[PDB]
Formats: C-alpha cells, structure tokens, sequence
C-alpha cells in the first residue's frame, strides 16, 4: 500500500522550461539558476551601495 | 493689574461662595483695583491669557 | 426556536467551517484541555492533528477551501465536550475535597 | 561535530535565531519584533551622534542643535532620523500591542507584564527626549506634567521639589532629564532581552490560537529574509518621511526659544501623548485625571485577567472583533480630540469617547465573551 | 477675534516634491533683509559663510563681511574695538538687550527670522499673506498704539507694512512692487528655515530610484525563499 | 508705479461669492450704522469677504508673479 | 516551547514539498491574488468599515456644530 | 547570457563578491551621473552653477 | 577624530559620549566573561582539577 | 555640563554648591583608582595561579 502513493503534479506551478517530461533537467538548470542568482546578486549590489 | 472700580463691581457683584474657591474681593488686595497676583494657573502651572 | 437560526448565522459568519473545522479544534488550552486531548482514542487524535495541519497550511497560504468540503452545523462531530466535563468535574472534586 | 553546537555564544545564537521552532501561520503582523529592534538600534545611533554634538544647558541647547542642523554635516538628517524614527517606533509599538490584543497572545501573562514595564520606560524616554530640545512646547508640557506629578498629596510635593533642582524647569531639571533620556534605552534593551526570554520559554503564537507544534518551520532563513523585507519597508517609509515632509509631524512652535512667560494657546503634547492627555482635560479632576491615565495603563495590565472566552483569539469571535474595531476608531477619536483646542462640543464628545473607551475595554469584553460563550452551546 | 484666516497653499517654484529654490531670489531677498529688514529683525543664526556657494561669490563675501563691523576681542587691554572680519562674521543684533527693543516699541519683540516659516501654523504662505494683506479697520480699533492687520491672531500688529512702492528699487530690473519683494523674502526665509533643501531633494531622487530598484528584488527573494512552503501539499496515510 | 497685485485683487473680487460677501459686509455696515453704541462691529463678514477674495486670488496668483 | 524532536507525535501524514527552482517565481499572481484579496475584503467590510463611517459622521457632526457655533456669534 | 553568467560568476564565492564590488563601484558611478543629470535637468534655471557661470 | 583642527568643544562632547557609552559595553562583555567561566568552571590555587570538592 | 567655557566652573559648582557633589566626585575618582587596583590584582592572579589556559 506504500506503492499506492503518487505525487500530485504541479502543472499550475512549474516554470515554462519545466512544462515537458521530455526535457533533461541537466540541460535547463542554468537558466533558472542564473536568473534567480542574478536577482540576488543585484540585490547584494544595491545593499552594498 | 490696574483695574476699574466698575470692574471691581463686575468682579464682586457675584458672591464669594458662588466660586469653588471662597475668597472675597477685598481679601485679595488692599488697593482693590490694583490686584496683585502670583500669575500662574494653580491647576497645572500655566500662564492664562 | 429562531436562536437556532441565529446560531446558523453565527456558524456561517465564523469561518472555521469555511476552513473545514469542528468545534473541538479552537479550544483555548489550559492544562485541563491538555488532559482532555490526552484522553482520546488514537484515530480521532490523528484526524484532529491532520485537520489542524491542513488548516494551518490553508491559513498561511490563505487559499481557503471550496464550498463543498465545508463542515456544517448538523454534522459537527463534537466529541471533546464529555471528556472536558469529566476533567472539570474531577478538578472540582479535588477543589471541593481540599476546601472541605 | 558542529561549530554552532559547541561554542557557548554560538549555542545562544543557535537557540535564538536558528533552531527556534516558529509558527508557519504568521503574516506581516508578526514582523514587528525585528522592526522595533532595528528602530531601537537606529535610535541608539542617532541619539549617540546627537549626544556627540549636543550641549545640555538651557542657554546653549537651542543654539547648539541649530549649529547641528546648519553646520555639522548631515546633522539635520540625523536629527530628523531620530525624531521621525521615534514616531515610526511608536507606530510599530502600537501595532505590536494591537496584534498582541487581537490574536489572543495576551494569555502569556508575565511576558505581558514585561511589555507593560517596557511601555512605561518608552513613555518616560520619549517624554524626556522631547523635553531636551528646550522648546516652548517642551517647557510648558514639562511644567504641566511636573505639576501632574505634584498632584499626589503629601508625597508629591517633596517628590516634585526633589526632581526640580530649583523652583521650576531650570538647568538642573534640564541636565537631569538629559541623563535619564541618555541612559534609559539600555535598560529598555535589557528588559527586551527578558521579554524575549519569557517568549522563548513559552513559544510564539499563530493566528488560530491552536498551538502549531505539528507545523513548526524554523526561524532561519525564512523569517530572517521576511524581516529584512519588512525592515527595508520601514527604511523606505522612514527615510521618505525624513526627506520629503519633515513637517507633517513636528510642531511649528518646537522651533522657538523658550519664553518663560508666553504659554502659546495651542499648547499640546505630541500626538503619541494626546490620547494620554485627552483623558486628562476631559475629566475635571487633577488627581482624578492622572489616576485615570494610570488606570488606563492598569487596564492594559488587567485585560489578560479577563479572558473569559473559550477560544484564544477573536479571529472566530466576530462580535468581540467588531467591538475591537470600535475601540480602534475610539483610540483614533481620542487622539484627534487630543489634537483639538478646548471647545464645548469637543469637550462633550471627548468625555463620551473616554467613558466609551472604559466601557468597551472594561465592561463590554466579558459581556461579548459570554454572549459568544453561551451562544456556542457552552 | 478668535477667527483666524488660514493661508492657502500657493503655487511656488518650491511647491512639489521635485521642486527647487531660486538662489537668485535668495540673493535678492538677502539684499532686501540686509538693506531694509536687518535693522528691526535679528537673524543671528545666519553667518556670511552660509553665503559662499549658495548664491554669492567668494570675494564679495569678504566685501559684505567688511560692510558690517562688530567687534574684536581684547587687545591686551580689553578695548573691544571695531573689526571688519573676513569670513567668520555673524549677523549683528540691532538691540543689545530685549528691553532695548521693548522700549523702542510697545514691547512686542521682533522674533529671530531663523525658523519663522517652520515656526507658525502656516509656512511661507503665512508670511506672504502677512506681508501682503493690509487694509483698513471698518469699525474695530482698540487703543491707537498698534496698527491694523487681518492676517494675525489678535488682528493687530505693531509692525508698519514696510513695502509702500519701491523701498529699494534694487540692482537688476525687477520692479519693486509688493509682490516681487514678498516673493524674494519668502524664498529667502524658506532658505533660512532649511539650509539643505535642494540637497534633500537630490537625495530624495536617489532614494526613490533605489527603492524602485530594491522592492522588486527583495520581494522576489522573499517570494523565492518562501516559495517552498507555498508549494507543499499534504496526504493522509493510516 | 503700477502695482499688479491690486489689479489682480480688483479683477478677481467680482466673483459671485465675493460680490455676495461684499453686500454681506455692507448689510453689516447697515446694522452697525443703524445700531450704534455696541461691540458687535463687523468682524465676521469682513473676514468672510477677505476669505473668499483671497481664495480666488490664491487660485490665480502666480501668472504675473 | 523547546527545540525539535519532542514536540508532537503524529502518524499517518505524508508531506510533498517542491523544489524552489522547480516552480515559478510568481505562480499565477494576477489570476489569483485579485479574487483572493476581493474575498478577504468582503470578509471584513461590515466588521471593519462601520466603525470608521461612525468616526467620519461624528467628525463631520462635531465639526459642523463647531462651525455653526462659531459663525453666528 | 544566463548560462554563461551562471557558469562563470556564480560558483566561487570570493570571485562573486569581488565582481559585485567592482560592478557596485561602476553602478555607483553610473547612478551618480544619471541621478545628477536628472535632478539638474528637471530644475534647470534656478541652480547655482549657471549664476556662477555669469561671473 | 580631532573634532576640529585641535581639541575644542567637539572633542569634549565626543569624549563625553564615549565615556558614557563604553561602561555598559564593559558590563555586557563582563557577563560574557562570567558566562564562559561558568562554562568551564573555576580554578583552585593548586592547579589540580577540582571536580571532587564542589 | 560638557562645555569648555563652563566645564571647570561646573565641576566647581558640583564640588561646592551641590550638596555632597564633592564626595561623589571623590568617590568616582578614587573608585576608578581602586578599580584599577582590583583590576591588576585580578590579572596578576590569573597569570600567577595559572588560569590563563582558559
Ligand atoms: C521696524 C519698524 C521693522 C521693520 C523694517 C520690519 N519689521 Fe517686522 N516686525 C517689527 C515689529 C516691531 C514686530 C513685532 C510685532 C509682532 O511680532 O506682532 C514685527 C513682527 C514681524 C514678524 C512676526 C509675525 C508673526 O510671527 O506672526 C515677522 C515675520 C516680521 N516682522 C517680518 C518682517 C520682515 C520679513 C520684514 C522685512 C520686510 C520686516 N518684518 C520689517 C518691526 C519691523
Ligand atoms: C518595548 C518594545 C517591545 C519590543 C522590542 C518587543 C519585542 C518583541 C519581540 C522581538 C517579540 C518576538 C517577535 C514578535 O512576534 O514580535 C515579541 C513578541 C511579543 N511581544 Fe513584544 N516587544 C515590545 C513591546 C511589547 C509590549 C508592550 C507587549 C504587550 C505587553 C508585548 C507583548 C508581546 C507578545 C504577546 C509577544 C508574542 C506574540 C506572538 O507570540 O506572536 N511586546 N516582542
Ligand atoms: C540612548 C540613546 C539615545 C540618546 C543618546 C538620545 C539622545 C537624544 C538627544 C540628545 C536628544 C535631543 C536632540 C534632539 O532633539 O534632536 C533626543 C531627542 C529625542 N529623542 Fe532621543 N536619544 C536616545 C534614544 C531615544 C529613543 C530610544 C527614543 C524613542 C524612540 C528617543 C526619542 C527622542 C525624541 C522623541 C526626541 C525629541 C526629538 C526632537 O524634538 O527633535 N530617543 N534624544
Ligand atoms: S487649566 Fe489646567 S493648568 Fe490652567
């Protein structure tokens, strides 16, 4: 009965790069990571200013 | 304060015990139109206008 | 009596029905309430904490449930009340025995 | 093992800011602790730099603060930061108190007592700091409240002649008030640490009133960045206040040298004392009015001892919630009536609002609680 | 008569949140004060070193500072002679004592003009309406020791209206009406009330740009870190 | 010298409310010239007239200034 | 009141939790935030607003009473 | 652009801090020029630089 | 840190501010001092570890 | 008062005019002196008995 437990999908939630089961996750990571960490970097620059 | 004898009649035509502080007008100063006062409001220390 | 309709209006305007909660949920806790919660079967206890954690999630994100899953005035399975009665009567038993 | 779990200061840091199991239900109305703390340390810094250029004497204070705002670099904005940060600290303090009354967290008894003592200390620090610039308003308000302390029979006269250093507000009174405003926020910070100690004894509170021990998210890094968000919101509001409209709060008469004869007719305390002052002037009794103020703060002490409800918060008690919003409107009513000249319809509605304040918080709270109680088959 | 007349807010050049002050009008107004109004009103907290890079020049500041001699200290005898003073000079008191001005009037001390815009209910427009609105009493004069002015609490002043068709007819073209000298003295009193006005507006522009920068970023990071608990879901296993 | 502020005040004081306040002050003058020996002596209508007039001039001041 | 480990005893619960990089920064902001804030506004209209309109009515009443007292004399 | 930027300036902490300090100085310079230009631009006329330019 | 070109009123005020503000910092760091000592435990005159005579 | 024109006269006002301000001034000064005495005795103890391992 432990195998009767399935993940509810988050199709309303995931990024537009993550709207396909075909796509390799090792091929779309750096876009998401560079966007978010660029936001945090510009935040750090404003705080240091 | 130098005053008028008519202002003394305006001051003292109302009786002594009408006020919450019983004080006759002739008790206040011997020269009655020349009223001499410690000019500060005895409630909470103000100068009345 | 129309006081039942007043209770219906109140239970509408409360909101924990809209959060899907029972009356045995939002009791303020003294130690007597702690004893009364400890005097419960395991199934109702686990269902109660499941309801509490779902309510805390839907209170954080504030996306409150649809109309259909909302509990009603009739189906309010209140159960803590006789246990609370027995706990307060034991407490009054102890107070009366000390003041005697 | 882990450096955070070995060093004794780092154990205190870990128990304070890392491994604190926090309720996951709290919105922006719980950021006020970090807001008040950052306001406190910024008040420390601004008052410190002011004290590096302030002269505590009746002759030299007005000219020296003028020298600060005209000659010392950025002293004008540091003074504006100190005053308007006191105002922002007051806004956050009132809303911290409003959260603590609305969400039923006032069941924490000794934490509430520590908060009451903190409220005393912040009122005293605020008043003596407002005395410090040696303004006309400050001089007359200090005279009035000193006579309010002389209202006490047989103890108050010696106590007021003890705090004078003269016959009136002279150089001794000025320097003593400088010393007390200059020392008190350290004691405020110490009792704030005590406040935090009793809360971390108990544990924080969610909007529901049900304890969230099954749903504890940590204090870091979630609440840290959320408090940073709220703090920089406070930064932008406070700094836009000090750089766009500095005069929406400050009195015009505050920029005048002290005349010991004038008593200008719109004499008033600042707006965070006017509700304390509207209770005074709408009651024709000196000792009765100051006892009414002291009893208002003692009502704030009392209200944890009258929670005769069976929920914790008023979140699901809408009648008591509506009475709470009427009390909010009544507080702003008393503040605005404190901000008016003494007028006969204003007198009538101020007396009615003060007696309405007492009747709502004292009488109407257990009545509303017991209607809510007996209504729910209890 | 207990019915004050509140001044309306006027369309100045320092009206808005991005607005500024005319330093040339500050120059005109200080020439007005120094050439008319310094004889009756003290402005002791303003020095000539406040008048260096605001509107004037360097050498003409020495010229103005040598136009007014006050005092030098002890010349080994305490003789206290007259000294020009180069840049450290302040502005001299017309009266050495308050009762010197009281005996020169019916009491009624002229206040110091450092803070008058920020010191009465109503700012520079109160000053403008005060200097402007002079007319005649219809029925109410009190003892003929004072004058008539409606823009006053008490409605009577001991100050004569010092405008009266070109008291100076000063340097540039600028016909000395009531309005030109009143605008110049209001600009100058606003600058005397705040020595740091346009610097404050420049920092306000900087700060509005920086808070328009940070508020997407910090809210994005808070949404990003809280995004995990916004996405969690629950399931029941007995 | 032609002072423009008197010109602006005279061209703005023929607003309808300003004319009505002018006649209110004149009827106050009718009462006081009628009932002499009094200390109710035309304050309110005067300040109401200057109130309305200086508000309309406040609306239309800085065009020539 | 203490640290983790000893607080509650709950069985029968599985929590799914999503990666932060997995989902969007702003998942359906405008299509959800506006009806949610409309619902939270309608949930407090007759509880929050009727004190303030009483405040404004007593404000205007006492104000016009003061004006009427100070405009006859 | 994004992949290049993340693969270069977001995997070592000290190089990240150094390049954001360098970019912070450059952005401080650019913001100086922009903010001074805007504030002198919307209040042309009554500014001290032109009145000194008279003399 | 001159407060001028030499010692003047500003020097006196800066020194007054620091002479006030440092003793409470001294008090808090004394609390941290005693806290580390209670973490360790006190020391006898002999230098021998003295867990057995508490 | 921390003002260089009036500091010396203010200290004289404390020592003469203010009641017991002379004993409080002497108490503050000599208590600072005995504070240094107890300080160097405490440091000498901490080096002498060898509690510096902490
Ligand atoms: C000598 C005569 C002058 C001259 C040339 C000017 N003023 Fe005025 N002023 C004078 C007196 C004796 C008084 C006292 C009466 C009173 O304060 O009611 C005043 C008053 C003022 C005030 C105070 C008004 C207020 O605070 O409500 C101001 C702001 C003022 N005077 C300004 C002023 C200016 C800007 C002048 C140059 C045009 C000026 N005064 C001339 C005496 C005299
Ligand atoms: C002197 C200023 C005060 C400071 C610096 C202060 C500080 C804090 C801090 C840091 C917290 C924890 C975080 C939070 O929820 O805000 C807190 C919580 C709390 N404070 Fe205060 N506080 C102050 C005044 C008061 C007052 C006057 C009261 C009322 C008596 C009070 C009652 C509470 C309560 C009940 C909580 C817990 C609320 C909860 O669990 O959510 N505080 N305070
Ligand atoms: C220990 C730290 C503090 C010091 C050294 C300090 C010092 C001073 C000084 C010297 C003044 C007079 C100068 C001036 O008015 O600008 C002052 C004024 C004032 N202080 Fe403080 N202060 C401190 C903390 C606080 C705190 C915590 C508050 C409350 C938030 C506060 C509120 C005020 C207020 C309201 C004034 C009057 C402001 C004004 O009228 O200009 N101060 N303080
Ligand atoms: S009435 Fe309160 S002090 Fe005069």
């Amino acid at each position: 009965s432990h195998t009767d437990i399935k993940v509810p999908d988050f199709s309303d939630y995931r990024r537009p790069e993550v709207l396909d089961s075909t796509k390799s996750s090792k091929e779309s990571s750096e876009a998401r990571k560079g966007f978010s960490y660029l936001i945090t970097a510009t935040t750090t620059v404003g705080v240091a200013y | 304060r130098h005053r008028t004898k008519k202002e003394i009649d305006q001051e003292a035509a109302v009786e002594v015990s009408q006020l919450r502080d019983p004080q006759h007008d002739l008790e206040r100063v011997k020269k009655p139109e020349w009223v001499i006062l410690i000019g500060v409001c005895t409630h909470l220390g103000c100068v009345p206008i | 009596k129309w006081l039942e309709g007043i209770r219906k209006w109140y239970y509408n305007a409360a909101g924990f029905n809209k959060l899907g909660l029972m009356r045995d949920d939002t009791i303020h806790e003294n130690d007597d309430v702690k004893e009364a919660i400890r005097r419960l079967p395991e199934n109702l206890y686990n269902d109660r904490v499941f309801r509490i954690k779902r309510a805390l999630d839907l209170s954080m994100r504030q996306q409150i449930l649809p109309k259909e899953q909302w509990t009603k005035y009739e189906e309010d399975k209140f159960y803590l009340e006789p246990y609370l009665k027995e706990v307060i009567r034991e407490r009054k038993e102890r107070e009366e025995w000390t003041k005697k | 093992i882990n450096i955070r779990k070995t060093h004794p200061l780092m154990k205190i840091v870990n128990n304070a800011f890392i491994d604190l199991p926090a309720p996951s239900n709290i919105s922006s109305w719980w950021n006020f602790g970090s807001l008040l703390g950052i306001c406190l340390i910024l008040q420390i810094l601004t008052g410190l730099f002011l004290a590096m250029h302030y002269t505590p004497d009746t002759t030299t204070a007005f000219s020296s603060v003028t020298h600060i705002c005209r000659d010392v670099n950025y002293g004008w904005i540091i003074r504006y930061m100190h005053a308007n940060g006191a105002s922002m600290f007051f806004i956050c303090l009132f809303m911290h108190v409003g959260r603590g009354l609305y969400y039923g967290s006032y069941t924490f008894l000794e934490t509430w007592n520590i908060g009451v003592i903190l409220l005393f200390a912040t009122m005293a620090t605020a008043f003596m700091g407002y005395v410090l610039p040696w303004g006309q308003m400050s001089f007359w308000g200090a005279t009035v409240i000193t006579n309010l302390l002389s209202a006490i029979p047989y103890i108050g006269t010696n106590l007021v002649e003890w705090i004078w250093g003269g016959f009136s507000v002279d150089k001794a009174t000025l320097t003593r008030f400088f010393a007390f405003h200059f020392i008190f926020p350290f004691i405020i910070a110490a009792l704030a640490m005590v406040h935090l100690l009793f809360l971390h004894e108990t544990g924080s509170n969610n909007p529901t009133g049900i304890p969230s021990d099954t749903d504890k998210i940590p204090f870091h890094p979630y609440y840290t960045i959320k408090d940073i968000l709220g703090a920089i919101l406070l930064i932008l509001i406070l700094m836009l206040l000090v750089l766009f409209t500095p005069d929406l709060l400050g009195d015009p008469d505050n920029y005048t040298p002290a005349n010991p004869l004038n008593t200008p007719p719109h004499i008033k305390p600042e707006w965070y004392f006017l509700f304390a002052y509207a209770i005074l002037r709408s009651i024709p009794n000196k000792l009765g009015g100051v006892l009414a103020l002291v009893l208002s703060i003692l009502v704030l002490v009392i209200m944890p001892l009258l929670h005769t409800s069976k929920q914790r918060s008023m979140m699901f008690r809408p009648i008591s919630q509506c009475m709470f919003w009427i009390l909010v409107a009544d507080l702003l009513t008393l503040t605005w009536i404190g901000g008016q000249p003494v007028e006969h319809p204003y007198i009538i509605i101020g007396q009615l609002a003060s007696i309405m304040y007492f009747l709502i918080i004292l009488v109407m709270m257990p009545v509303a609680s017991i209607i809510e109680n007996n209504l729910l088959k209890w | 008569s207990d019915l004050e007349l509140h001044p309306p807010s006027y369309p100045w050049s320092h009206r808005g949140l991005l607005s500024s002050l005319d330093h040339t009008s500050i120059r005109r107004g200080f020439q007005v004060y120094k050439q008319v109004c310094s004889s009756c009103h003290s402005m002791d907290y303003v020095a000539y070193r406040h008048l260096v890079g605001v509107c004037y020049t360097e050498d003409e500041a020495k010229a103005l500072a040598e136009e007014v001699e006050v005092q030098d200290g002890p010349n080994e005898d305490g003789e206290m002679f007259m000294r020009p003073g180069k840049l450290s000079d302040y502005f001299p008191k017309p009266y050495p004592n308050p009762e010197a001005a009281r005996a020169a009037n019916n009491g009624a001390l002229p206040p110091d003009l450092s803070y008058i815009v920020r010191a009465r209910h109503g700012g520079e427009d109160y000053v403008f309406s005060l200097l402007t609105g002079y007319c005649e009493p219809p029925r109410v004069s009190l003892r003929e020791g004072l004058y008539f002015n409606p823009y006053f609490p008490g409605q009577a002043i001991g100050m004569a209206p010092p405008i009266y068709n070109e008291v100076l007819e000063f340097d540039d073209g600028t016909p000395a009406t009531m309005s030109q000298v009143a605008k110049d003295v209001c600009t100058f009193l606003r600058w005397a009330a705040e020595p740091e006005h346009d610097h404050r507006k420049r920092m306000g522009l900087k700060m509005l740009l920086m808070m328009g920068l940070l508020l997407p970023l910090v809210y994005a990071m808070k949404r990003h870190k809280w995004s995990v608990l916004k996405s969690r879901k629950l399931a029941y296993r007995p | 010298l032609v002072d423009p502020l008197t010109t602006v005040r005279e061209q703005c004081e023929q607003l309808e409310k300003c004319v009505k306040a002018r006649e209110r002050l004149e009827l106050c003058d009718e009462r006081v010239s009628s009932r002499s020996q009094t200390e109710e002596d035309c304050t309110e209508e005067l300040f109401d007239f200057l109130h309305a007039r200086d508000h309309c001039v406040a609306h239309k001041l800085f065009n020539s200034l | 009141g203490r640290q983790f480990g000893h607080l509650t005893r709950v069985r029968h619960v599985i929590t799914y939790s999503l990666s932060p990089f997995e989902q969007r920064a702003f998942p359906h902001y405008f299509s959800k935030g506006i009806p949610n804030v409309l619902r939270r506004t309608r949930a407090c209209i007759l509880r929050v607003a009727p004190p303030f309109v009483v405040f404004y009515l007593v404000y205007t009443w006492g104000t016009q009473e003061f004006e009427k007292s100070k405009r006859k004399n | 652009l994004t992949a290049r930027l993340y693969s270069l300036l977001f995997r070592r902490t000290s190089t990240f801090a150094l390049t954001i300090v360098v970019g912070a100085l450059f952005f401080e310079r650019a913001f100086d020029q922009g903010a001074d230009a805007i504030y002198e631009h919307i209040n042309e006329g009554k500014l001290w630089k032109h009145i000194k330019h008279k003399y």
